[PDB]
């Protein structure tokens, strides 16, 4: 069981990154026992829901699920309906909606499409908040990809509210494909997580949105260079090893 | 599809491109990324892409939402062979671009600074 | 290196895919 | 839920990078608990991995390693050495080479394509190996060169193989072509990339006799593989130019990073 675990992290650093969500299918239909425990630890490809009452999309995780139910942040209602899920707080879900509409304009600035959403709750000594991006690269028989990421956020609140401490855990997840004469078919795929710790002033010109924004920014951008230059030009270089 | 037809300009899919004029589908119409499909060829800069979409009646002086040209957006991202192929086929390097600057005063690449003075 | 925050308390159903 | 509990076993071997069969297997063999319905549910995992990772095992009282192939497998256990004339029983699991014995139409076109490409393979891969056999398919006298490349660094924490299958159905005057090539990379320093490629070929050519046709075999396999090994390099910078992109921009079309203050 705790061994299994140490196992069945270990599977998946070595399966072909392309196929988590059906790995971890097969991984727990073969140890049900983990169905819990994997979930927490590697992170899955981001699935689309469309908000009803306004016909927005927005994305699913555990952070934003009530039951079987989960909550837009649109309309910051359940789907299915639950009479009674759980809810940010009325102060907290105004500051959601701003991170909600920050993130959008972030995402369409850098990403020229996809879906972004973000979820906030609150804690006994500040609030955290989830990050939630996905962009796919349909329309081509050739050239296909898609890019998913998750950005964990941990805000403390400290010297009576004039700086903050933020805990950022972040992962992306890529993929792509080329299908060209050359060079046949070419996969790449990766999954990458990164932790950052910063404290920011907070005032009325840089307000936890603003830090939280910079800090996905910045870790973005990093993680985009990470994967181009350190991991996929490593690849490069051991094929070019090989012969 | 707009995303779709977005993601085969930038990927240089000559075929799904032809496969959009042949459906009776409009080169110069800005698509809901808020750009036009010479934007997105040149952004890119995919070569061939930009030689059939002029070809074919788009506007190669045509401003997306961003208030950038297509040479402005193949000089910003250093296509040097696109900045050389636009500036061939008549397109105007005096236009401002969102910050003031023309493509020769904004450029900090040298190779295409040489192109156009 | 350092853990993620909690998620959000008093929440009912066990984690899922899909 | 038990024969599919070792189907689900099944896959995850066969699926195993190159270089790392033992952590995924010892990974399967803890999940599962139970070494018996493994045994008779995954023993053609093991046989199928190798034959399709054109395993090299090396012989003792012979200097070439030979690859561990589809073709080569006699059925029973037993693979075959055409080099070396020899038949030898391989532990799948163990990944060992035991009881060789000794072991005719396709000689002379073998023995001069297999010279052709061992000198190939010795000045153009670091540490290949690879694999001549000569039959008979369907009635149509067949060469198929078989080329294994790979080096596994578990201490740098990335494997990678290279994989080539080149198959001559020899119809005089000509000889038809049918080839795959492939390449597997696995980088896994705090994080986890993999590389997967394939190219499948289909060609024809003209053959003469036994040496002058061997030679230009191996003209015609070492300009397309290096067409292929070139064309990957260069897909890189087209992927990290281009389609990485048109996913994920670097930096916006204002090539500014974002001022948050503005949005709020």
């Amino acid at each position: 069981s705790d061994q299994q675990l140490d196992c069945a992290l270990d599977l998946m650093r070595r399966l072909p990154p392309q196929q988590i969500e059906k790995n971890l299918s097969d991984l727990i239909d073969l140890v049900p026992s983990l169905c819990e425990d994997l979930l927490s630890s590697v992170d899955q490809p981001l699935k689309i829901a469309r908000d009803k009452v306004v016909g927005k999309d927005y994305l699913l995780c555990d952070y934003n699920r009530d039951g079987d139910s989960y909550r837009s942040p649109w309309s910051n209602k359940y789907d299915p309906p639950l009479e009674d899920g759980a809810m940010p707080s009325a102060r907290l879900r105004k500051l959601e909606v701003e991170a909600n509409n920050a993130f959008d304009q972030y995402r369409d600035l850098y990403f020229e499409g996809g879906v972004s959403s973000v979820y906030l709750w609150d804690l006994d000594h500040g609030f955290a908040g989830v990050i939630l991006i996905k962009k796919a690269g349909d329309g081509s028989k050739k050239i296909k990809g898609c890019w998913d990421s998750i950005h964990v956020v941990e805000v403390q609140e400290k010297s009576s509210g004039r700086t903050a401490h933020y805990k950022l855990t972040s992962t992306v997840m890529l993929w792509l494909q080329t299908n060209k004469t050359g060079s046949g078919t070419m996969n790449l795929g990766g999954s990458l997580t990164r932790q950052m710790e910063k404290d920011e002033t907070v005032s009325d010109s840089s307000p936890h949105i603003a830090n939280i924004g910079r800090l996905v920014e910045d870790m973005e951008n990093k993680i985009r260079s990470t994967l181009n230059e350190i991991y996929f030009g490593k690849t490069k270089d051991i094929v070019n090893g090989l012969r | 599809c707009d995303k779709e037809f977005m993601w085969a300009l930038k990927n240089g899919d000559l075929d799904e491109v032809k496969d959009y004029v042949a459906k009776g589908e409009d080169v110069n119409r800005t698509l809901e990324g808020g750009r036009k499909p010479l934007h997105y060829a040149a952004d890119c800069g995919q070569l061939e892409i930009l030689e059939f979409l002029l070809l074919k009646g788009a506007d190669i002086n045509a401003p997306d939402k961003h208030h950038i040209t297509p040479l402005l957006s193949a000089v910003y991202e250093g296509h040097v062979s696109c900045v050389k192929l636009l500036l061939s086929k008549g397109a105007d390097k005096t236009v401002k671009g969102p910050d003031g600057l023309t493509a020769f005063e904004a450029t900090d690449n040298q190779a295409i600074k040489a192109l156009l003075q | 290196s350092f853990a993620k925050p909690k998620g959000p308390a008093g929440k009912r159903g066990i984690r899922r895919l899909i | 839920s038990d024969e599919e509990k070792v189907r689900i076993a099944a896959k995850f071997i066969t699926h195993a990078p190159p270089g790392e069969f033992n952590e995924v297997f010892n990974d399967v063999r803890l999940l599962l608990n139970n070494d018996n319905l493994l045994r008779e549910g995954a023993a053609h995992a093991f046989a199928q991995y190798n034959m399709d990772q054109f395993t090299p095992v090396k012989i003792e009282g012979y200097d070439d390693q030979v690859l561990i192939t589809e073709h080569g497998d006699l059925g029973n256990g037993r693979f075959l050495d055409p080099r070396n004339k020899i038949s030898f029983k391989f532990d799948h699991l163990r990944k060992e080479a035991s009881d060789p014995q000794p072991e005719s139409a396709l000689k002379q076109w073998r023995d001069a394509c297999d010279s052709a490409l061992r000198a190939y393979v010795k000045d153009h891969y670091p540490n290949g190996f690879c694999t001549v056999y000569g039959k008979s398919i369907d009635g149509q006298q067949t060469i198929i060169a078989c080329i294994e490349s790979h080096q596994f660094q578990p201490k740098n924490f990335w494997n990678g193989r290279w994989r080539s299958e080149w198959k001559f159905t020899i119809t005089p005057p000509t000889a038809q072509v049918a080839a795959v090539l492939k390449i597997q990379v696995h980088y896994y320093e705090d994080g986890n990339v993999q590389l997967v490629s394939h190219k499948d070929i289909q060609d024809s050519v003209q053959v003469s006799s036994d040496v002058q046709t061997a030679k230009e075999f191996i003209k015609i396999i070492e300009n397309a593989e290096n067409e292929y090994q070139t064309a990957i390099s260069e897909n890189y910078q087209t992927m990290s130019d281009t389609t990485f992109k048109a996913l994920r921009r670097q930096l916006p079309v204002t090539r500014t990073k974002i001022d948050w203050n503005k949005i709020l």
